[PDB]
């Protein structure tokens, strides 16, 4: 789980992210649909075109959810309860797609905040997004 | 892996501005600290007790260049990666026995060092171009397993 | 994969007493229930709401035979697995796009059905023989990715 | 994490395992060193010969630890505290070796208790051994 110092880091970036998390939300999503096009399968109902307001809108929601989880960081589970079910019972997203998503967010925070993304913070934000990944898939294991 | 031209351009052109000494060291340093069970394999590098000790360790910082140099070699013969790593397959498979997942981890990490380094110039399609390369290189190491 | 004789013996001989209709169905049923995100891919099989509904579902229980039959085909041309699955590569890679991890999962599960079925006759070296086969078969599906 | 019904299952087998868990402990270990010989690397100090009292002794300890975790199943973390550190700080066992170990235990419980290992219990005992795996590697993430 999260260390007391992990959380220092996790939160820090998210503030150093701030309200910018609308654009990062999309940028990560687009990076997923480009670098990992087999992810496109899950949004057949979307216009998966660059900039498409769908991926932009969906973007905000995604970061916003992370924003919300790194605030209730002592209780990520309950902060993402409603999503855990959707992502496992309706959607059935393969566990491995979560690895990919986190990866692209780290790429996003690196590009925009490289003088913050130090190995120690690299670790923490992985460890965070691993446990964000885990609780969204609780209906598998 | 059927390569695209824009991909080769993207790979070779971003490979252009890469300083392998730093990137390589930083890339390994991040592998050593983020996935600390990888340090098991570099017991011969000595002091890796701390994140601080790892990120200036001459051997890490020296070896890091070695491994990235090797990445470069792929960037040259992109269509012939199978054999560029053929031997370092036996090294990593028969001698060292590293689980191939690590090759992606160290390859996923590489993508992040690249991203922090070249900022907006690292577009999602570039990221994707480099994603394949790294994915190709890890098969080429793995090739001598199954 | 350089095969051993005892391995071919072990694979073909335990393959002997396999009832593919049951094993295959049970194998898929276990894939469907233990890793329930796999059911996404069989939305065309209808009722998979419950463990009970999955484990007698004619389509699961019918498809299960199909897939295991296919395993058999590998057991015949063990040295030529690369091409036995070549096409079902495109099926699973280009059309269906299943992440290759699933091929091990469904292959790890297979090893358990085999184990419950043949009890002490499933010695650790047999288990190991079948471990390679399954590992070989999943590369052969995967082959058309990188 | 573990469901209240997961635990019903988890515990059940372990009783239906019982004191037999000395022999199962070895059988699983041997199945790991055969089916996955790249695991042998971690015990260069051992005689990794079939039946070798080393692998037999080490066997008991391993199951015994699982035995103990499925008893303190509400608090596996603290039940395996002392091992988490050893397996990450001294030993540095690759996370993927844990996947393998669990797999061979399931093979072991299948061979010996197949009319107990029903898909539902297959699930539960995976989910258990996943969280046994997780807390032993807490110093990574
Ligand atoms: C940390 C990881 C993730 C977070 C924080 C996240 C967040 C969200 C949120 C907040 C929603 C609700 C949007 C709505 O109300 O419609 C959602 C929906 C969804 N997510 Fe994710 N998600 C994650 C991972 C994934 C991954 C890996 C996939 C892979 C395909 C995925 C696919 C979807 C889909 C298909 C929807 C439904 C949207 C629709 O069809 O309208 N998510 N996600
Ligand atoms: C993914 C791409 C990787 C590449 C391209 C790569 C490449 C290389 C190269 C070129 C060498 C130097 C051989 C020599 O100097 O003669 C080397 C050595 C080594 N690599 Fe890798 N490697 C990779 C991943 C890994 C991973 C993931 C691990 C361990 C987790 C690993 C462990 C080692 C070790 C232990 C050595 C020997 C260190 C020494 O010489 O003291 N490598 N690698
Ligand atoms: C690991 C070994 C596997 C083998 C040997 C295998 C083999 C096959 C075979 C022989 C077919 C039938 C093709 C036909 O009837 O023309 C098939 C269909 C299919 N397989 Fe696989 N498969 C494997 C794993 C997987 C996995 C892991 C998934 C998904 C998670 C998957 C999803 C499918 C789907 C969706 C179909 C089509 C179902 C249908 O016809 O309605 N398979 N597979
Ligand atoms: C559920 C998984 C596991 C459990 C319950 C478990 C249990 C144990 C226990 C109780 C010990 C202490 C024995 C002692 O006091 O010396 C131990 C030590 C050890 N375990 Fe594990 N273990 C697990 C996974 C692994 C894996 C995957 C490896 C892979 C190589 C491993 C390698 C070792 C080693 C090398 C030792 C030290 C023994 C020695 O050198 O004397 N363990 N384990």
């Amino acid at each position: 789980v999260l260390s007391a110092s992990d959380k220092t880091n996790v939160k820090g970036v998210f503030a150093k992210v701030g309200g910018s998390a609308e654009a990062y939300g999309a940028e990560t999503l687009e990076r997923m649909f480009t670098a990992y096009p087999q992810t496109k399968t899950y949004f057949p109902h979307f216009d998966l075109h660059h900039g498409s307001a769908q991926i932009k809108a969906h973007g905000k929601k995604v970061a916003a959810a992370l924003v919300e989880a790194a605030n209730h960081i002592d209780d990520i589970a309950g902060a993402l309860s409603k999503l855990s079910d959707l992502h496992a019972q309706k959607l059935r997203v393969d566990p491995v797609n979560f690895k990919l998503l986190g990866h692209c967010f780290l790429v996003v925070v690196a590009i925009h905040h490289p003088t913050l993304l130090t190995p120690e913070v690299h670790a923490s934000l992985d460890k965070f997004m691993c446990a964000v990944a885990k609780e969204l898939t609780a209906k598998y294991r | 892996v059927h390569w695209t031209a824009e991909e080769k351009q993207l790979i070779t052109g971003l490979w252009g501005k890469v300083n392998v000494a730093e990137c390589g060291a930083e890339a390994l340093a991040r592998l050593l600290i983020v996935y600390p069970w990888t340090q098991r394999f570099f017991a011969s590098f000595g002091n890796l007790s701390s994140a601080t000790a790892i990120t200036g360790n001459p051997m890490v910082r020296a070896h890091g260049k070695k491994v990235l140099t090797s990445f470069g070699e792929a960037v040259k013969n992109l269509d012939n990666i199978k054999a560029t790593f053929a031997q370092l397959s036996e090294l990593h498979c028969d001698k060292l026995h590293v689980d191939p997942e690590n090759f992606r981890l160290l390859g996923d990490i590489l993508i992040i060092v690249l991203a922090a380094h070249f900022a907006k110039d690292f577009t999602p399609e570039c990221q994707a171009a480099w994603q394949k390369l790294v994915g190709a290189v890890a098969h080429a190491l793995a090739r001598k397993y199954h």
